């Protein structure tokens, strides 16, 4: 029996199997509920659609996340996504491997227990584990030393760790990640003169942002030059036939990250707190930490990005200190990837917690196992 | 890369 | 076969093998303890470090020196550093050579006892000798005569010597040295307003009063120099990158030494307790005593201090007798290039105490053979 | 004509005439900026509100300190508090009144002067002075004998006084206060599932820090009795009308001031450097001095805080002796109670900085009058 | 117009009226000098205090002692002492009374002349007379004939009177008194593990030797005695509260005066003086003087020397000869004792130094009036 | 085979061969063994130099005479010296040589028998013969009519000659020589304020009275003359550095030798004992007798007696009577000067006493033939 | 506790 | 400088 890890971020839970170097399923953590009149019996009229196949079925119904900032907001759907997860894409007993699982740093303490007991009392799996995502994204990049920086479906959190002890005095969260971003996305298209109300436009505006987006490498310019008469447009076609054009608002989205004012937010941007977390930290630390800033997540994959957290991280640091940013263009399931290693590795496999101390224990043993 | 292959960078410095 | 000396001050270690002219290793005497909670499972993190590796990762550590002020507190550790100084650096097992130790003068009893036992049963040695820091400080540079005045990091000890003759009525000591002149120049820096707290820098402040002091000609005279703008101005640079300018206390640390009126301890500085520890000699012998002032130490390296010294004495001395300050260049290994002729030296071959004697004895013994 | 006393620390600047037990004006020393787009042109939306007027419309601006761990960071908003105190809370005129002023030891000198500097080039008064922040809190309990803790929010200093003549080398000085208190109990409250980040948000923090605090007599036992039931639990209310639930995290918060490895420095707590601090003292000092322990400051009102200090001390000193910890009921306002008994004396009035004195010899002049 | 007696003693002083049997006041003859800075405004401090007042402040003063074996090296200070003698220790205005002055044998010329020139000018006395300090001893005691043994923190020597007549051909003396013992004591105290050396502690280890070290009957044996483990070790409290064991090194210090080979000096010890200075008078004397030897001042209150004389001599005189060792059991104030009786006497009255005899020849009259 | 003449003078041994006009090795005859530990394992330390060696190294040692009044204490020693000046300062195995040694008149007979017997049984010499300190040294002036009067360090002995035919019966004695002056001197010295204790200061003086001292020719007319202010003061220099200035005090400690009431002697001064030692003698001698006082010895070289003497005795002497000293400025050699004499006459070559005749007499034998 | 003006001059300085 | 004659042979001082 091998280990299982699904590192259930809000948006695209992505799952498969240890050792491998690819995700087995990646698919929309969302529930479906139809809502108009259904008059037919030929219809196989089911209750409550799940996962992509939900997906492909938008207009008919509902959607509705059941993870909202890095915390589960409604359980018992929630629940139908982990068993629709094993039962469907994966086919494999729960029971039959351990598994693990992932989270993003100062969460409520509630959500933890209540995250093992369901793991045990509905699956009887023979160990649950639950790991901190910024560590886990370190182990795929091979380091042991560097500033780990997700984000993505909205939660930021920037984790500095030295060599194998973590700094925990110095890990800052945020509620502006990619969530916001579409969010806003679909208020600035107002002012073009397009519509999006309903969750299926959501989905939508979504696939827009994944694909017209950039980050500006400076910003003034890109306003001045898309103002006048410029080739910054780009024509995009919706799903029923229409086309639509996102001249200028195609910058101002991603440029949210950097200025959380354009929300309202009084937190300062990622180029700011990056730099502002390092200092909580000693003297003879920051010479490389300065030196490994290991990107993750979906929204860390904008084209421009890779460039305006080097240049901004140059303007307010020493400037006789180097400064290097690592981003592996298969990020997109860094979080996962070292979930693999963080469980085949041999001297790990006994940080587990098997369903025996729970039994002596119950769902406060997690609580000095994290 | 792989993971396959990053397991004996962990798990030779492991040790 | 040979023997092995290794100075055991209270800063840097030094050991090297008998007859040679330069110690093997020197090394920060410091035992880590990381403290930082520490999530990688992969990664061997060892439990605690000691020594230059121990040093070169100040970010996690909690850095507790093993002596103060030339006695013992902490044993294990100190152990450890003896363990560290003779497989990791010098990769010779201790039961193959006769050993020989240092010692500061005026030391508790149970000091030189619980250092021969641990010396004698623990390692196996064959034979074991522990002599004053600053006899064999004379025999460096070669001389018969003359008042020495090593002060490394933790002591300050004249001790005269006619001829091969101590003189223990004498025998001056100050717990004014090097370690506490890092924490007088730390306390002054807050002047300007930089601020180091946590042990790891401390380390650092080190790392600039033994590169950026000098030692006034004249306090009085040039601190009213510096008051008004001039080239007093050096500019270090951490090794973080925000750098520090030093502009006057670069020359009123060292001063301390002349003047305990800054840290408030009452006994005068050591350019009164020379020429106040002579005077306690007898009248024929002070002569040439006082052309013989060979000094040693980490502390005697400062620029001007080889000379503020000389423009002291005659300032109090009687005019018409001559002073000689022989300051040799290397006197940083002093101590151990004194020891590593000592026991090599024909003669002396007899006085050790071998394991023989001392199983019959006990630790008991070295009261009387040194 | 009388004079004025307002011993501006990092909370609520505190200011009142001379001889008075009770200042006239207490308000945070906030300085306002709003953010949010405004839009109505009748009413006159200000640039800067300062002030507890300004604390009342938290929602809308962005309250910066301007003053941070002892130092003075930005200048010109500190020089509106200054403007807003005088014109606004006694409306009298400066220039009319000799003024005194207070400030931690060791700080930036830096800092004095361009602080008396101000004083009179902007605002003419007759003679202006600067104390130590914590000698004036011992004239307050009439004693000349002890060792203050005052620590209000911004720094934590024992200054030790045997009979009229301070100790400057034995005067100790922590950087942990409830400026940063706030920030823990504002990580640990997420431990929960609230949520708070922007600084509106954390003036509340302090809010509940206040009036729902209490230390533990002892931690390891108290803790372990509400982590099973009990009723630690309380229920305050947000201005919005909900209520939060702290149970167990109400007396995890001041207990840092005892463990500071929660946030991971590495100095010890105040039990350790109030006792730490006395050993520099002389012998013939440390009986009486062991007796006299004046408390001060906002962050001594805990309500379990003066028992947990005796209680630490006698673990570690010796017996036979015994410690006393003098604590009075209004210490929220010693040190001001303290300032104006100094000014009001007769011997003191000789001390001032004459105005022809400073345009004698500039600002450099208080250099000599500490 | 009674006449008045201050034994000017190199340690304590010692005053009081002529004719009674016991001095007023006793008060270590010592000068304050504050040396930490001062600040606080409304103390009472004085610039420099004297007496036993200055005694109880040893934390913040600094004790120079006006007397160095039994010489004045210090004018001004002395000055004040007699001053605070009679003003405000006795309140007597000297010029109502005539005055005695004690001073030890051999004392430097030009010492004994400015002591008038003062004791008349600056006070104007009537009549002034300094005794020798070995001579009132024997007045004490009644006994016209005996070897006086004078010591205590300063001098020590014999001075032989047959029948009233000295023998200025055999006075003896030592700079071994007990002030060496207090300095000796201190320095082998370092032996176990304390240590002491601010004049402020050089004061506490006279109140150990004080009254805890007494004097073998038999050194050899008690080494090896007290060299296993015995009922020799003592305890005693310092005035912080910890507390220290002086095991074997209470009866090696006050040895020092039978053996100075400890702290080097050359001549031999008492034991041996008090015999070689009988054997310097003539024979018809010795037969009768062994049987009378007269111990005073405070060094001789050891339960030990008070014996160890006797014991001592008999191995050096002939075995036929009767040796008694008279000593009174108030023998630390018989100098000042005597000196009363000495001023009461009627046919004294003519010696007195009148200060109309003074006047047509100065201070130099003194030198015929001894 | 030339003989050998070896004086053993109290103080300086005068030893060379005979025949020859000059000693070929002086020395100060001392003794010298170190007290103080010794911590030195190479240098070659000896156990006990004698001689000028022993002068040199003047302050680790402690010189210890063997000869004291012209009698000899300590033996070992005293064989040192012999095997001192022939071995080492004469290179000149004894047996090569007859010998000459010399002794003051009365002295203890075991003292002469002794010398005798080491001179024979262990340096195996063929011929030792001692004579008397007087009639050589007036064989070195030629005369053989006359009183002599040696002394230095030790004796004082008149010894008056006709015409080679002592006075048995009239050979005065003085234990009052330089020896007292030295330690005198070193007595009165103190009440200037300068102070010498240890036997190595004891040397000092022995040089500062060689070449500081004068005899006066009227004291009291002196005395008056030195109190006012002149040019006595002299003023010598310390091996040390500072300046004593011994200036009433130099004309006294030459002036014990006519007046030993100074140091309470039962005898009078030698101005007064040759003229008793005169009167003793027939009646029909003394009117030349008073025509040939020649001087010898160390004591005799004052720029003074040589001239008082002729002054006081005529004050005794009837008037027509005329007085004549001799005093040659070579004298402090003369005891061996003649000594040489002696050796070589032709006559002498049979008195003197051979290896044979002490066989079958045993030391008894030196009685007769001397 | 304490009082609005505890002893004022209170050393007694001369 | 260590050197043997004296310096590390402390000169033959035996007489
Ligand atoms: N091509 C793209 N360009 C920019 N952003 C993208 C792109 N594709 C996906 N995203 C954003 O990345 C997010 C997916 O991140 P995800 O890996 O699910 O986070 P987590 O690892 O926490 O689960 C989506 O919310 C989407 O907004
Ligand atoms: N290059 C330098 N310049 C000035 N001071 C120095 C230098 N190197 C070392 N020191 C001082 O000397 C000390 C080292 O003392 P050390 O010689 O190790 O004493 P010991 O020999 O007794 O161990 C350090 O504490 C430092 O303060
Ligand atoms: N009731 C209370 N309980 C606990 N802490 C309090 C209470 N009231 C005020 N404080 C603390 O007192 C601090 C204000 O200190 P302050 O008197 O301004 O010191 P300073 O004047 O030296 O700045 C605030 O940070 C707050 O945390
Ligand atoms: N109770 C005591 N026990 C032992 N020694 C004492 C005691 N009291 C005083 N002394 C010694 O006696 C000394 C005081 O002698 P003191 O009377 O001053 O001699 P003098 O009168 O000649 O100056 C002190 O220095 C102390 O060492
Ligand atoms: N420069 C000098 N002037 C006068 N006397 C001296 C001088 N130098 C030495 N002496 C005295 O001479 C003495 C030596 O006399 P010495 O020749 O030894 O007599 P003797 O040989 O008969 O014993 C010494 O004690 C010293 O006091
Ligand atoms: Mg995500
Ligand atoms: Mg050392
Ligand atoms: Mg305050
Ligand atoms: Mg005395
Ligand atoms: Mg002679």
């Amino acid at each position: 029996t091998t280990a299982l890890v699904c590192d259930n971020g809000s948006g695209l839970v992505k799952a498969g199997f240890a050792g491998d170097d690819a995700p087995r399923a990646v698919f929309p953590s969302i529930v479906g509920r139809p809502r108009h009149q259904g008059v037919m019996v030929g219809m196989g009229q089911k209750d409550s659609y799940v996962g992509d196949e939900a997906q492909s079925k938008r207009g008919i119904l509902t959607l509705k996340y059941p993870i909202e900032h890095g915390i589960i907001t409604n359980w018992d759907d929630m629940e139908k996504i982990w068993h629709h997860t094993f039962y469907n894409e994966l086919r494999v007993a729960p029971e039959e491997h351990p598994t693990l699982l992932t989270e993003a740093p100062l969460n409520p303490k509630a959500n933890r227990e209540k995250m093992t007991q369901i793991m045990f009392e509905t699956f009887n799996v023979p160990a649950m584990y639950v790991a901190i995502q910024a560590v886990l994204s370190l182990y795929a990049s091979g380091r042991t030393t560097g500033i780990v920086l997700d984000s993505g479906d909205g939660v930021t959190h920037n984790v500095p760790i030295y060599e194998g002890y973590a700094l925990p005095h110095a890990i800052m969260r945020l509620d502006l990640a990619g969530r916001d971003l579409t969010d806003y996305l679909m208020k600035i298209l107002t002012e073009r003169g397009y519509s999006f109300v309903t969750t299926a436009e959501r989905e939508i505006v979504r696939d827009i942002k994944e694909k017209l987006c950039y980050v500006a490498l400076d910003f003034e310019n890109e306003m001045a030059t898309a103002a006048s008469s410029s080739s910054l447009e780009k024509s995009y076609e919706l799903p029923d036939g229409q086309v639509i054009t996102i001249g200028n608002e195609r910058f101002r989205c991603p440029e949210t990250l950097f200025q959380p004012s354009f929300i309202g937010m009084e937190s300062a941007g990622i180029h700011e707190t990056t730099y502002n977390s390092i200092m909580k930290c000693d003297i003879d630390i920051r010479k490389d930490l300065y030196a490994n800033n290991v990107m993750s997540g979906g929204t860390t994959m904008y084209p421009g990005i890779a460039d305006r957290m080097q240049k901004e991280i140059t303007a307010l640091a020493p400037s006789t200190m180097k400064i290097k940013i690592i981003a592996p263009p298969e990020r997109k399931y860094s979080v996962w990837i070292g979930g693999s290693i963080l469980a085949s590795l041999s001297t790990f496999q006994q940080m587990w917690i098997t369903k025996q101390e729970y039994d002596e224990a119950g769902p406060s043993i997690v609580h000095r196992k994290c | 890369m792989g993971v396959a292959d990053l397991i004996k960078k962990f798990e030779s410095i492991s040790k």
